């Protein structure tokens, strides 16, 4: 939406970033492997320590996409 | 050949010559997918497969 869809859920976005502790609250992840959507509930799969292992294709890797 | 002209003589002589090899290396590089080292493995399936 205009953004607020998101920033309900955290309503400290004005004040984390002015003591500035919002990089201490991120642990990055990796690449999504899989997303089985539901209709209140999205599960996510997601892949650390290597190439994770492609669901859908067989024998394939999923690479990072920027 | 000596002559008879009053040219000094000639001692006979010798020579000594040294050869050696010279090194070469060749590489020529390969890539396999990995899915093709894979699939010579895995099991067969069905007509397609």
């Amino acid at each position: 939406g205009s953004g607020s869809g998101l920033a309900d859920f955290i309503p400290n976005l004005s004040e984390l970033m002015d003591t500035g502790e919002f990089h201490t609250l991120l642990t990055p992840v990796g690449p999504m492997v899989q997303s089985v959507h539901s209709t209140f509930v999205t599960k996510v799969t997601s892949a650390m320590k290597g190439v994770g292992l492609a669901r859908d294709e067989p024998r394939a890797h999923v690479g990072l996409t920027l | 050949i000596a002559h008879g002209d009053g040219r000094r003589p000639n001692k006979q002589r010798q020579y000594i010559v040294m050869k050696a090899c010279n090194k070469h290396h060749i590489g020529a590089e390969i890539e396999l997918a990995a899915a093709d080292i894979e699939l010579l493995f895995a099991e067969k399936e069905t007509p397609l497969d």
